[PDB]
């Protein structure tokens, strides 16, 4: 029984802290999200075989560029984050989150996750995005960074819906194994 | 629904540091209290630092933050993380350290198989095996970057303006906590560059840290007043000189450092050139690079050194400001946040002694 290790990275705000809460906990944290998501380990059944999965979250540690390193070692596994709902985020992924993990991490598989699927077919941030001069990120542009990145799949998923969230830590799983 | 969110932060606030206190307390109850029989007192302080320090000073954190959520509308919450704003950089030699002493936990379990059973047995009564002691010597760092966080929300949430206003003193107390942590980091690690080059460096006239932070180094070819054709030499660039070395074997011998107090810049192979000349000196350097790449290179190196020597605004106001290392904990003059890193973090007034970032020279009162 492995300990397999996948740290979630990616801009603050696009909800890593969410995700987390929601996958572990099952149900969506509610109308309070917690800021703090304290290192889970817990066994899951993933294609018949029990894995003891280990989940950190980087929430806090996004804007200190010594500090950040330091969750990176012995890693089996990356999440690397962004929310649908913010191109700001999406652009992050290539210009500061890939490079870095895999300069400290050259053989680590990655899966590219976008975050928030809920809110892409929301009517109001549709409307404040719009008015922001911005529009959601689609499968195809997502799926497009995660080929150009060499990540070992593209998935989306909702932490308040639960859609697609079961399949980002499976996936993982069976990156690594 | 505002209200209820304020609420449910300052329960998170409470219950997360708990939580966290306990976990310091496991390490030191279950880890090295069990451990100190298996390992040299020199292993012990490699592997967990000041953990010990880190238990001491959340331990009295929690019960003030607990009186502080107790009274009247937690309206003295935002004091006790300025009060603890400065006892908490003991987490620049935690977070400095933690790779050191994770590589050498590492080292000794799998040298030693007594001490990796002895291991598994303590995770196992710590929390079950959930853990391993290489897990939670990382814990110390994810809690000192959650402050922040956990305040940004809580502002958010208050709709009590006063509230707001004071809490953002603690927001800034814990992003400036946060910087200086990685600061420090940063510091130690540039350390650790300059023992490498000082150990290489022959018939230094002090230690290398002196003369700042290095810039870069590399081969190049030198004439000088005293030797006018082209001469091979080694050179490191720092903030305040120029080392001109001569490479005898794996090691390079100092033949002149040239200061940049005084010295400027005024703009095939080996062809790229400019000077290095003081003011009204007897003495310049032409300093020769094999490429064009490599000139521009040294040229914006020099100009940084430059920038640190002699920053915008030094004499703003009255001031004389010079480069300066702060061997006690100090805050800027302009801005009241903390003097970051452990060597040359900032400046001095030569007049008034005022201390202030580069970035806040300018905002300084006169002088
Ligand atoms: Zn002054
Ligand atoms: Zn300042």
């Amino acid at each position: 029984m492995q300990a397999i290790k996948c740290v979630v990275v990616g801009d603050g705000a696009v909800g890593k802290t969410c995700l987390l809460i929601s996958y572990t906990t099952n149900a969506f944290p509610g109308e309070y999200i917690p800021t703090v998501f304290d290192n889970y380990s817990a066994n899951v059944m993933v294609d018949g075989k029990p894995v003891n999965l280990g989940l950190w979250d980087t929430a806090g540690q996004e804007d200190y560029d010594r500090l950040r390193p330091l969750s990176y070692p012995q890693t089996d596994v990356f999440l690397i984050c962004f929310s649908l709902v913010s191109p700001a985020s999406f652009e992050n992924v290539r210009a500061k989150w890939y490079p870095e993990v895999r300069h400290h991490c050259p053989n680590t598989p990655i899966i590219l996750v976008g975050t928030k699927l809920d809110l892409r077919d929301d009517k109001d941030t549709i409307e404040k995005l719009k008015e922001k001069k911005l529009t959601p990120i689609t499968y195809p542009q997502g799926l497009a960074m995660a080929k150009e990145i060499g990540a070992v799949k593209y998935l989306e998923c909702s932490a308040l819906t639960q859609r697609g969230l079961k399949t980002v830590f499976d996936e993982a799983i069976r990156a690594v194994l | 629904t505002e209200y209820d969110k304020r609420c449910c932060c300052l329960r998170e606030i409470q219950q997360t540091e708990e939580k966290y206190t306990d976990t310091l307390g496991s390490i030191q109850q279950h880890f090295m209290k069990p451990l100190q029989r298996f390992l040299k007192p020199q292993d012990m302080e490699t592997i967990f630092v000041n953990i010990e320090e880190l238990f001491s000073v959340h331990t009295h954190f929690l019960k003030e933050l607990k009186d502080a959520l107790a009274g009247p509308g937690a309206t003295t919450l935002y004091q006790v993380f300025i009060k603890y704003k400065e006892r908490f950089l003991v987490y620049g030699r935690y977070c400095s350290q933690v790779e050191s002493a994770s590589k050498h936990l590492d080292q000794v379990a799998t040298a030693r198989e007594d001490v990796q059973m002895k291991l598994e047995e303590c995770s196992q009564r710590a929390n079950n095996g959930r853990f391993t002691l290489r897990d939670l010597l990382m814990v110390p760092m994810q809690r000192v970057l959650k402050y922040h966080l956990l305040l940004q929300e809580l502002v958010k949430h208050t709709q009590d303006a006063t509230e707001k206003e004071n809490l953002r003193l603690a927001l800034d107390a814990m992003r400036d906590l946060a910087q200086c942590v990685n600061e420090v980091k940063r510091d130690n690690e540039t350390l650790r560059q300059i023992t490498n080059f000082q150990l290489s460096i022959e018939n230094l006239d002090q230690s290398l840290a002196n003369y700042g932070r290095p810039k870069i180094d590399g081969e190049l070819k030198i004439t000088s007043v005293e030797r006018r054709s082209k001469t091979d030499r080694y050179a490191f660039l720092l903030d305040k000189a120029l080392l001109i070395c001569k490479r005898r074997g794996d090691s390079y011998d100092l033949k002149a450092s040239v200061n940049l107090h005084s010295f400027q810049v005024r703009d095939k192979k080996w062809s790229h050139m400019f000077l290095l000349i003081e003011d009204q000196g007897a003495q310049g350097y032409e300093l020769f690079f094999k490429t064009r790449e490599l000139k521009k290179k040294w040229m914006e190196q020099f100009e940084m050194a430059i920038s640190n020597i002699y920053p915008e605004n030094a004499t703003a106001n009255g001031h004389d400001f010079q480069m300066f290392s702060f061997e006690e904990t100090t805050s800027c003059k302009a801005c009241q946040m903390l003097l970051r890193g452990t060597f040359y973090q900032g400046y001095r007034c030569y007049r008034c002694r005022a201390p202030a970032h580069k970035e806040c020279l300018g905002r300084v009162p006169p002088c």
